[PDB]
């Protein structure tokens, strides 16, 4: 169906931004919508933001309201989040997630997937 | 504002016996559609987390059968038939329609006798 | 980027009689000189293009690569837009030239350049995350060309899906020949809902383009509209594709 890959595990150093990719094996990056989810370690996921299907764009969530840019590019198929301004404290897993839309061409319904398959995951190292 | 938390704080059981647990919200979750959207999530150590259901009344293929919810209310429930040693590891449940999307609270579920 | 799906056992492809169908006008003057035609009562070979059994899942597939045999009669019955367009050609290789009717939404596109073919033709839809609707882009059928030498542009030959009577049965027919350097292609239209048998009854089918391609045909492909089957929780499909196929001769 869909395989997800990602890698974060680049050494660096604090005070710069990093960026994450997720390559999109299978159904093409332009048919399935995509969001992002951030698990810290010894704490929970937190949902950040995703394309939203109906409306045609990505909303943040207000937490992270201008701390990060996710872009994506159909050229290569590697959706991409920059998050800016990360330091060797803040060291953490991120995954992908992606859906899509269920109906067939003469669709019945529209549908709000939400996620159901994810990434590999990848701790972003900085130190 | 809508909020997803489980009743239990951890869940530990013994092999073979049935299992539930219970989620609780500040808000309901039908949508618009008038068909109401739910989901479930499973994760086993050192793996991301599978989706297990994507309605109050289904369950996702591939993992295992006699998995099973509530498919009602606002409390639902996550419940099986059985319980199994490998499947050591947390749960937790999510909304769709508040499209600010938070992530609810999650329940340690462990074996032991 | 292609496919397998038109996998199947061997299938007997069945036969019936075709009453005075396919007769066209060869003049410019008279409607309502010995050339090909097919004849009374003739032998025409039914197909299913995607057939279901069983659990009835549509995995019968298939689009044979017949052969153009002193041009081709076609025909079909439905009430839909499966079918989309043809490829014809001598190897259907990336050495040779060959044809391609890219019927789309609002436009047939005629190209002749040096296509390079999959094992099988696609043409299928997906959708587009950016706009809010369907999209059509389907470099699957050709991956490339290399050189190309002619092209075209009009408006569709296939009428829309009308749908205007659901108690009735649209009856596409088409002719082609390659005579003498040239590419002739007539049409009609047909109204029918008593059967699926071929009807009787004249037709006098009629004149559509003419193009001077200049190019070898001995084989003949279909191409269907095949939609990404979006999992609601294989890959592509569609529902009961069907056509006629007969054949011309010099007899007259
Ligand atoms: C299109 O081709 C098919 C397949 O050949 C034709 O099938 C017809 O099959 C019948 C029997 O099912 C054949 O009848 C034969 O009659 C002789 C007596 O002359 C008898 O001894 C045989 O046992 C058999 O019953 C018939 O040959 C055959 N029809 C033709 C025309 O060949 C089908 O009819 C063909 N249709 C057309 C439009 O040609
Ligand atoms: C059906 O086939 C026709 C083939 O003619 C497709 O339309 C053609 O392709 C593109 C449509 O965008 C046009 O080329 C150029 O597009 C850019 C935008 O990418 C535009 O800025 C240029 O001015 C130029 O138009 C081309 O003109 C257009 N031609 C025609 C006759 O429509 C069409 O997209 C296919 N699909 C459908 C649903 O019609
Ligand atoms: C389709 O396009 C390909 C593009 O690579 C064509 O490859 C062709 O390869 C032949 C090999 O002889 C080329 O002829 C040679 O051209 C070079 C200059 O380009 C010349 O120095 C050699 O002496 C020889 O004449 C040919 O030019 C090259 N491309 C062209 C223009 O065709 C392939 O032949 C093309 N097939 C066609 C035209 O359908
Ligand atoms: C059109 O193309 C076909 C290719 O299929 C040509 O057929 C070949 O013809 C040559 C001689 O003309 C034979 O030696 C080959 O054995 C044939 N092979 C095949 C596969 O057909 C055909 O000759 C070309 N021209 C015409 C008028 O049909
Ligand atoms: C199946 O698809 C592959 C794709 O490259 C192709 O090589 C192969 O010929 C096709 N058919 C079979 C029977 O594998
Ligand atoms: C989306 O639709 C608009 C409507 O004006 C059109 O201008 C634009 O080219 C379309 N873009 C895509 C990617 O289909």
């Amino acid at each position: 169906q869909v395989r997800v890959v990602q890698s974060g595990a680049e050494v660096k150093n604090p005070g710069a931004s990093v960026k994450v990719s997720c390559k999109v094996s299978g159904y093409t990056l332009t048919e399935l919508s995509i969001h992002w989810v951030r698990q810290a370690p010894g704490n929970g996921l937190e949902w950040m933001g995703g394309f939203d299907p109906e409306d045609g764009e990505t909303i943040y969530a207000q937490k992270f309201q201008g701390r990060v840019t996710m872009t994506e590019d159909t050229s290569t198929d590697t959706a991409y989040m920059e998050l800016s301004s990360l330091r060797s404290d803040d060291t953490a897993v991120y995954y992908c997630a992606t859906a899509g839309a269920i109906t067939g061409t003469p669709r019945n319904f529209y549908y709000y997937y939400g996620m159901d398959v994810w990434g590999q995951g990848t701790t972003v190292t900085v130190s | 504002d809508i909020v997803m938390t489980q009743t239990p704080l951890s869940s530990p059981v013994t092999l073979g016996q049935p299992a539930s647990i219970s989620c609780r919200s500040s808000q309901s979750l039908v949508h618009s559609d008038g068909n109401t959207y739910l989901s479930w999530l499973q994760q086993r150590p050192g793996q991301p987390p599978r989706l297990l259901i994507y309605k109050i009344s289904n369950r996702f293929s591939g993992v295992p059968d006699r998995f099973s919810g509530s498919g009602a209310g606002t409390d639902f429930t996550l419940k099986i038939s059985r319980v199994e040693a490998e499947d050591v590891g947390v749960y937790y449940c999510m909304q769709v329609t508040q499209f600010p999307y938070t992530f609810g609270q999650g329940t340690k579920l462990e074996i032991k006798r | 980027q292609c496919v397998n799906l038109t996998t199947r056992t061997q299938l007997p492809p069945a036969y019936t009689n075709s009453f005075t169908r396919g007769v066209y006008y060869p003049d410019k003057v008279f409607r309502s000189t010995q050339d090909l035609f097919l004849p009374f009562f003739s032998n025409v070979t039914w197909f299913h293009a995607i057939h279901v059994s069983g659990t009835n899942g549509t995995k019968r597939f298939d689009n044979p690569v017949l052969p153009f045999n002193d041009g081709v009669y076609f025909a079909s019955t439905e009430k839909s837009n499966i079918i989309r367009g043809w490829i014809f050609g001598t190897t259907l290789d990336s050495k040779t030239q060959s044809l391609l009717i890219v019927n789309n939404a609002t436009n047939v596109v005629i190209k002749v350049c040096e296509f390079q073919f999959c094992n099988d033709p696609f043409l299928g839809v997906y959708y587009h995350k950016n706009n809010k609707s369907w999209m059509e882009s389907e470099f699957r059928v050709y991956s490339s060309a290399n050189n190309c030498t002619f092209e075209y542009v009009s408006q569709p030959f296939l009428m829309d899906l009308e749908g205007k009577q659901g108690n009735f049965k649209n009856l596409r027919e088409f002719v082609f020949k390659n005579i003498d350097g040239y590419f002739k292609i007539y049409s009609k239209h047909t109204p029918i809902n008593l059967v699926r048998d071929l009807p009787q009854g004249f037709s006098a089918l009629e004149p559509l383009v003419d193009l001077p391609i200049g190019i070898n045909i001995t084989r003949f492909q279909t191409l269907l509209a095949l939609h990404r089957s979006y999992l609601t929780p294989s890959g592509w499909t569609a529902g009961a594709a069907a056509y006629y196929v007969g054949y011309l001769q010099p007899r007259t």
